[PDB]
RNA sequence: GAAACUGCGAAUGGCUCAUUAAAUCAGUUAUCGUUUAUUUGAUAGUUUACAUGGUAUAACUGUGGUAAUUCUAGA
RNA sequence: AUUCAUAAUAACUUUUCGAAUCGCAUGGCCUUGUGCUGGCGAUGGUUCAUUCAAAUUUCUGCCCUAUCAACUUUCGAUGGUAGGAUAGUGGCCUACCAUGGUUUCAACGGGUAACGGGGAAUAAGGGUUCGAUUCCGGAGAGGGAGCCUGAGAAACGGCUACCA
């Protein structure tokens, strides 16, 4: 079966295609998230440590964990679950997905390189992906170039540039939770207007208590000239 | 913002801001070709406009307005016997500011003059005065369509009564001063435009008169106010200048270049000049630029000839030289001003005509224009040739300005040698500049100064100083510099066994002068105290490049064997260029040893040399767990590991997220190859914020040198250009300042990033062992409570606490450590920390202590900590008779954990109704425990006081 | 059904805003808010079947986003915004001010009204109850909550609330001979006097009413709006001042005018 | 301003009369027997801060399975 | 009409809420600091009231059939008590109790080419028939059963089984 191995401090990906069943039986009856040495699959590989990951079978359904089983079952999948992705809210479906468990009928599998070994691969240790995006949020920008406190993430925004015909020019991303005077004005507004109604309030209830002891009063009066 | 609604939207409706509808809108009735009502008439404009607002407007001021007016305005012989009514109803309405009636209010005021005009006149100030009130008042109530009504009604009087007003402009301008000289800049701007179209329709003889008094009113925001003016009255259409121009233009030139006109006055016709300039297409501006030219060589002169110059440097700049039609003219200005002032105005200029003239220009006359600076400019030639080379370097070199620099440098090398030293500093860096640091220098100022060294006194700072900056021309120096080097730096390093930060960079220059045995002896004998300086470091690494293999030196570094490792010592440094020289260093030593460099040596320099970005952010991780790998494969001598192991801590101090990744994954597997070299890297790591670093330089006598040095410019292109020139000459005008404040600039980073003990605490994390054996150099801190100290001076971020705390519990056998029982005693008092999060990492390296009793009744107490769970675990754990209460025997171990964490939980903020309630359960719990703990308790809420 | 109704078919419409059965099928349903469905007039109707401001829906949204329309002294933008019973409408740009007044026949009539006028509304007093924390208020016909109450305000009273403030100015107890206007039943519309009101525990109570033409007849309570003593009402009252008239009399005034 | 996350709607509208004989429905009552998005009006000094995390992912880059579907797996 | 509104006392909580949100604009104080203070709006949020609603509910009123006279009660039928559940009252369900409930004033059972009403036709008046069908209310989405989401669904141009 197809291996596509993933070197992931690299963000490489390559597949290699499997003939020989020796490497292939010595998949077998692994589990997700179990490792397997890479000698063992091939001389290319020794040395190396493989996680498996998943897979798909020769009818391109997923292997989904926590499913201790070597075949297909009819699972019925939920919002936050992998192989399902809900077109509404709420929605649930039974699908069919393919066991945990390694098996003759994989059609592919995939695995990721926990440690390497003494061999690099042509495609995978020997080449680099880049980060297709930088920080945003400014305590991650702090973070990433391990700036102190001081030191404003504004003059470390990471910038792209982009070329159209004969023109070009820079792309950078907008900075949130950085701390600008609209943030402080909005602030104190909030703060001014809550006390300013408590204020009110106390006002208003002192006024209806004088209200309230007049009239006592005038009642009570009126009651002693009855008398 | 400026990235405008420049693209629509396809929305019909859109929200537009006050500001923004400001922006657009534009003072300028003419342009609009919409039919007008009351161009339509049957008896008076202002009878037919009256009758269509008393259809559109239903507002109640207006309605009442009309009531006690509709009769007298019935015909034109009515209203103009009954003027003085109309126009008092018509200023009593407007003046109660009320928008809904005010459209048509401001609209009948101007037709009212329509009709009788001349008959206004008498009315004409009243007016003015109420619209000005309107408008400022308009400020407070944001409407933006208000203040279109007003300064359109303004334009209108303005319109009608044109001859009169033309005839009085500066009484008409004086009303208009405040709106004119007003704080916000859209009064200013829109009240310009109404007036400007009087100046428009001047006779140049009125326009003269009129422009003495403003420029006269002009010795807040007037000059703005005025720079709006004229330029409004100069442009016409996009591309295009107004007919009357050049008239206009002619007649403030004559009045700036007038002595009696203020000099700002000259610098508001540069920013005059410069609107233009940018507006107009070619075409336009040649009547233009004729009249410039010839006035400005008619009226040539002593007293002027400041003014003008001011003027044509304006002219070069605008627009760069694009604008200019044929710049001949212009030079023949030039020789002319020349041939009868200011030196650095004349400095700005010609660096300007260097960057803008048209090639075939320039080559004529780039001969005569650098004889001219040695004629006048010579006292700041350098100042012009570095603006120069700013500017335009490529040019500059292209048109031979490199000789006539050669032949300044011989006239003038006796005045100022200081200042010429200097230039030739700022200009080392700049690899442009090579060609600069080839040319050849004057020979007899290297004697004079060669001869300095052979007998020069040098026993304090200043006298170092003189050595430095000389120091610095000699490097061009070609009479055998070697000779006389080597004494002085002889009597420098007896005279100062332990230098100073500036000392080190002094013979980092002096090794910089060498060029192609003695001397490498010489720097041997004494470096220890030089290796952290970079220029010091750079200048070995002239020499030894320089230097050729030979046995003989194989006999010279074998006197001094520790010299590789003492270098080594560099690699912990914050900076990446130390570092990479040291390395650089490295190699060249092993050359000369004739010792095979280790591979590892050439990979670390490749990992210097990578740039630190996110697109290589990724090859810097694998480079370093690569070599890492490297390094703990192959086995090595003490330098080897010594190199690689500092060189790591170095890479801590880099300030890039990605390193780091690399150096803690390739550390923790390699540390094995020297244990101790590692614990006391990291044990410096953690005492580098405590330790107090400074750079203490020598301040040379402050020089009181300054000056205004050029006019200053509303305009921010030319402004930014005046400044950047402003910038040279200050420089220039105190050398002994400027010329240490490039050196401090240059030396390097000494300062460890503050956060460095935290990146230590990681390593340290990722190996408690170590941390675990010696535990005798980490113990202090704990016993201090993590603070320098009774006043304190600084402590460890709570970060840094947490990650220490941690380290603690994962020592495998905490109990046998240097001082178990002091620190188990800390612990407890951190264990009363109110700070739920830092009473489980006291707990949890408490437990790490082996108690069979604390491990019986583990679980509880860690329920305890956890503040779900807290409630419950009191009444089960703790109850008096309980089942799982704690036994009698056992309690005396547990108890005294039982009152330190109870302690922590009241003092939490009781200040929320949940965590209100757990401090009254804290409280509630004492009854439990017996007397004697509850004594305890109490004892310790008692011990902070 | 499964959830609350968004549509109003014309037919079932409430009588009094007079729509036109055929122009189409379905009519405007007042959106939730101070008056009822049934006793309220939302704004596309006021604009454009009443004022015949407007010609049509769109062009009603079109002034209502202007912001030129305010329901009791405040800037309303929902085309469907139930206007009812006491509320004043401002209409700044065309300097006009309305309240909303059923006339003789029981429809919303557009009555002008002065600025001063317009300044304050009338309320009945729905409720009186203490809120949280101990503090009395009072809440109206129309859905308004006032705090601090004057103590003798009770049930069924009147309340003269000030718009700019939503504070009580003064208020009228319900009693024998005070004027009163009809809000509900086939007497909708009418004025009068109260003479009498019957006490039904447990029932609906019944009031007697007298108009200005000795006329009685009965109402219960829930459909009367005290509004003033008798001769002085404190809102300008409509044309015919809630006089109801038979069809001979109007007949012979229609005739007589034409 | 595509895509995607987020919020809201999709329980309205339209169609049909199968079941349903104190059931539905009509008129008339009650909630002192209860929920109520939304609208409208009131209403909360008592709770590193110049402002906290991934305890995190989509869209996106890249590597793939299935004959096939508004299928989706690893990084 | 209340154990109502509200208040107070003592505690309790895997326990909430009490603005870490956004647009436009740049006013006022000065000890001149990117110091302090400050406007017009949007969107959120506890509780109360109002509104659109929902649920249950009191009294009266339905065509033919007595050659359907007794029905309901074991497996809830009537009622009491306590609990569970419900948004809530309630045999709605559970446990223990009693033996009740309707009926010749027609219960129970059967038929219905039975959705109910506003209405339509005829008739001089009484009556007789029609009303799937422009509005109101109820139920359904091939037939049963069961649910996520959400304030609101036993939803079906949402999901799951079984039957066809
Ligand atoms: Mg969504
Ligand atoms: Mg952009
Ligand atoms: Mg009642
Ligand atoms: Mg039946
Ligand atoms: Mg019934
Ligand atoms: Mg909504
Ligand atoms: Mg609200
Ligand atoms: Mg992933
Ligand atoms: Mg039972
Ligand atoms: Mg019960
Ligand atoms: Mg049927
Ligand atoms: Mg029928
Ligand atoms: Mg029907
Ligand atoms: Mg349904
Ligand atoms: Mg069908
Ligand atoms: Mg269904
Ligand atoms: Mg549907």
């Amino acid at each position: 079966m197809k291996l596509n191995i993933s070197y992931p401090v690299n963000g490489s990906q390559k597949t290699f295609e499997i003939d020989d069943e020796h490497r292939i039986r010595v998949f077998f009856d692994k589990r997700i998230g179990q490792e397997v040495d890479g000698e063992a699959v091939g001389d290319e590989f020794k040395g190396y440590v493989f996680k498996i990951s998943g897979g798909n079978d020769k009818q391109g359904f997923p292997m989904k964990q926590g499913v201790l089983l070597p075949t297909r079952i009819k699972l019925l999948l939920t919002k936050n679950v992998s192989c399902y992705r809900p077109r509404r809210d709420g929605e649930r479906k039974r699908k069919s997905v393919r066991g945990a468990i390694v098996g003759p009928d994989l059609a592919v599998l995939a695995l990721v390189i926990v440690k390497k070994g003494e061999q690099e691969l042509e495609g995978l240790t020997d080449t680099t992906v880049p980060k297709r995006l930088g920080p945003k949020r400014a305590n991650n920008i702090r973070k990433f170039f391990g700036l102190s406190k001081e030191d404003d993430v504004r003059d470390f925004v990471i910038r792209r540039e982009v070329t159209k015909g004969e023109k070009t020019y820079t792309k950078a991303p907008k900075i949130q939770r950085l701390v600008t005077p609209q943030r402080l004005q909005r602030k104190r507004h909030q703060r001014a207007l809550k006390v300013r109604n408590a204020q009110a309030q106390r006002e208003a209830a002192a006024e209806y208590a004088q209200l309230l002891a007049k009239r006592l009063s005038e009642r009570k009066a009126e009651k002693a000239e009855i008398r | 913002a400026k990235q405008r609604q420049t693209t629509k939207s396809s929305k019909r409706y859109r929200y537009s801001s006050f500001k923004a509808r400001i922006d657009d809108l534009k003072i300028e009735p003419a342009r609009n070709l919409e039919k007008r009502v009351h161009d339509y008439v049957e008896s008076s404009h202002f009878l037919a406009s009256f009758d269509q607002w008393k259809e559109i407007n239903l507002s109640a001021k207006f309605t009442e307005f009309a009531a006690e007016i509709e009769h007298d305005v019935q015909t034109l012989p009515q209203i103009l016997y009954h003027d003085k009514k109309i126009f008092n109803s018509l200023v009593s309405f407007i003046n109660f500011h009320d928008e809904f009636s005010l459209q048509p209010l401001l609209d009948l005021l101007a037709q009212f003059c329509h009709d009788l005009g001349p008959d206004f006149l008498k009315f004409y100030e009243e007016a003015i005065k109420t619209l000005i009130n309107l408008l400022d008042a308009a400020i407070e109530f944001e409407s933006s369509n208000v203040f279109e009504w007003g300064f359109n009604c303004l334009a209108y009087i303005f319109k009608y009564l044109s001859k009169f007003l033309v005839k009085k402009l500066v009484l008409t301008c004086d009303l208009l001063i405040p709106l004119l000289s007003h704080s916000k800049e859209y009064l200013s701007r829109f009240s310009a435009e109404a007036l400007s179209f009087l100046v428009r329709k001047c006779p140049v003889s009125n326009l003269r008169e009129f422009v003495r008094s403003v420029f006269e009113k002009l010795e807040t925001n007037l000059y703005e106010g005025l720079l709006i003016l004229f330029t409004e009255s100069m442009t016409s259409t996009q591309e295009t200048l107004h007919s009357k121009a050049k008239a206009i233009m002619s007649v403030l030139l004559h009045e700036a270049l007038t002595k009696s006109s203020p000099e700002r006055s000259v610098s508001l016709l540069s920013d005059i000049w410069m609107n233009i300039s940018k507006y107009a297409s070619i075409e336009s501006l040649l009547p233009v630029y004729e009249v410039m030219y010839q006035d400005f060589n008619d009226s040539l002169d002593a007293t002027n000839i400041d003014r003008i110059l001011k003027v044509l440097t304006t002219i070069v700049f605008s627009e760069s030289g694009r604008k200019i039609p044929d710049w001949n003219k212009i030079t023949i200005l030039i020789e002319r001003i020349m041939s009868q002032l200011s030196q650095d105005k004349v400095a700005f200029l010609f660096a300007l005509f260097i960057r803008n003239s048209d090639v075939k220009t320039l080559t004529l006359f780039h001969q005569k224009l650098f004889n001219y600076a040695l004629t006048n400019i010579s006292d700041c030639f350098l100042e012009f040739f570095q603006f120069a080379l700013r500017l335009s370097y490529e040019r500059v070199f292209s048109f031979n300005g490199l000789k006539f620099l050669q032949l300044f440098l011989k006239k003038n090398w006796q005045s100022q040698g200081k200042k010429i030293a200097l230039f030739f500093l700022e200009v080392d860096d700049k690899p442009e500049l090579q060609k600069v640091r080839e040319v050849n220098f004057p020979e007899e100022f290297i004697l004079s100064i060669r001869d300095f060294f052979v007998t020069a006194e040098i026993n304090d700072s200043n006298d170092l100083f003189e050595i430095y900056w000389r120091a610095i021309i000699f490097k061009y120096s070609k009479l055998q510099n070697t000779e006389i080097i080597i004494p002085l730096l002889e009597r420098i390093f007896s005279t100062f066994a332990s230098p100073d930060n500036f000392t080190k960079d002094m013979v980092g220059t002096l090794l910089k002068i060498y060029r192609k045995n003695n001397l490498l002896k010489t720097i041997l004998d004494n470096y220890e105290n030089y290796k952290e300086s970079l220029n010091f470091l750079r200048g070995w690494n002239k020499l030894v490049s320089n230097l050729h293999p030979s046995e003989s030196l194989k006999g010279l570094m074998s006197h001094y064997p520790s010299l590789l490792l003492s270098l080594t010592d560099n690699f912990m440094l914050p900076d990446g260029k130390i570092r990479y020289e040291t390395l650089e260093l490295m190699k060249t030593l092993m050359i000369l040893q004739g010792m095979q460099v280790p591979d590892l040596l050439s990979s670390c320099m490749v990992i210097e040399e990578i740039p630190l970005t996110l697109q290589n952010a990724r090859d810097l991780t694998i480079r370093i767990k690569n070599v890492g790998a490297e390094f703990g494969k192959t086995k090595t001598d003490k330098l080897v590991s010594s190199f690689f192991l500092k060189y790591l801590f170095g890479l801590l101090t880099v300030r890039f997220s990605p390193v780091w990744t690399g150096v803690f994954d390739t550390l923790p597997n390699v540390y094995t190859k020297d244990e101790a070299l590692v614990w006391k890297l990291v044990l410096s790591f953690i005492k580098l914020p405590d330790e107090n670093q400074n750079l203490d330089y020598y301040q040379p006598l402050l020089e009181d040198g300054a000056n205004k040095v050029l006019w200053d410019s509303s305009v921010v292109r030319l402004r930014d250009t005046i400044d950047t020139f402003s910038h040279i000459w200050s420089k220039y005008s105190t050398q002994n300042t400027s010329i240490i404040s490039t050196t401090i600039e240059r030396r390097g980073n000494t300062t460890y990033p503050i956060l460095i003990r935290n990146q230590a605490l990681k390593v340290m994390l990722s190996i408690p062992q170590v941390a675990e054996n010696h535990f005798v150099d980490i113990a202090p801190f704990v016993y201090n409570d993590f603070k320098t100290y009774r006043v304190i001076t600084g402590s460890w971020t709570e970060v840094d606490r947490n990650v220490f705390l941690k380290t603690l519990s994962k020592f495998k056998n905490i109990k046998n450590v240097y001082s178990a029982t002091e620190l188990h005693d800390h612990l407890m008092v951190l264990l009363g920390s109110r700070n739920t999060d830092v009473q489980k990492l006291a707990l949890d390296a408490l437990l790490a202590y082996k108690n069979p009793t604390l491990n019986k009744y583990r679980d509880n107490l860690k329920n305890l900590l956890d503040d779900t769970l807290f409630k419950d675990e009191i009444t089960t754990f703790l109850t008096e008779n309980g089942s799982q209460s704690i036994k009698a025997e056992d309690e005396k171990v547990v108890m005294p954990y039982v009152l330190r964490i109870f302690f922590g939980r009241a003092q939490v903020p009781p200040t929320s109704g949940q965590k209100r309630s757990r401090k009254i359960a804290v409280i509630s719990v004492l009854p439990n425990f017996k007397k004697p703990y509850i004594n305890d308790f109490l004892s310790l809420a008692s011990e902070r006081l | 059904a499964r959830g609350p109704k968004k549509h109003l078919k014309r037919l079932a419409a409430p009588h009094h805003w007079l729509l036109d059965k055929l122009s189409g099928c379905y009519a405007p349903r007042p959106s939730a808010g101070p008056h009822k469905l049934r006793e309220s007039l939302p704004l596309i109707v006021f604009l454009r079947n009443r004022l015949k401001y407007a010609l049509n829906g769109r062009e009603v949204k079109a002034i209502l986003m202007q912001r030129h329309v305010k329901v009791d002294g405040k800037v309303r933008t929902d085309t469907t915004y139930p206007a009812g019973f006491m509320d004043v409408i401002t209409l700044d740009a065309t300097n006009e001010n309305f309240r909303l007044v059923y006339d003789v026949k029981g429809r919303f009539a557009v009555h002008r009204i002065t600025d001063e006028e317009a300044s304050y509304k009338l309320g009945k007093v729905k409720k009186v109850q203490l809120g949280k924390k101990g503090v009395p208020y009072v809440v109206t016909h129309d859905g308004r909550t006032i705090r601090y109450p004057d103590p003798n305000i009770k049930v069924n009273d009147t309340v003269k609330i000030d718009l700019a403030s939503g504070k009580i100015t003064d208020f009228i107890k319900f009693d024998a001979g005070k004027l009163v206007y009809v809000t509900g039943g086939r007497n909708l519309g009418r004025i009068g006097t109260i003479v009498h009101k019957e006490r039904h525990d447990g029932g609906f109570d019944l009031v007697h009413i007298k108009d200005s033409l000795d006329n009685t007849f009965v109402t219960r309570l829930n459909n009367v709006f005290v509004i003033g003593e008798q001769g002085k009402p404190y809102i300008s009252l409509p044309k015919g001042k809630g006089i109801k008239l038979s069809i001979a009399e109007e007949r012979d005034r229609r005739r007589a005018q034409q």
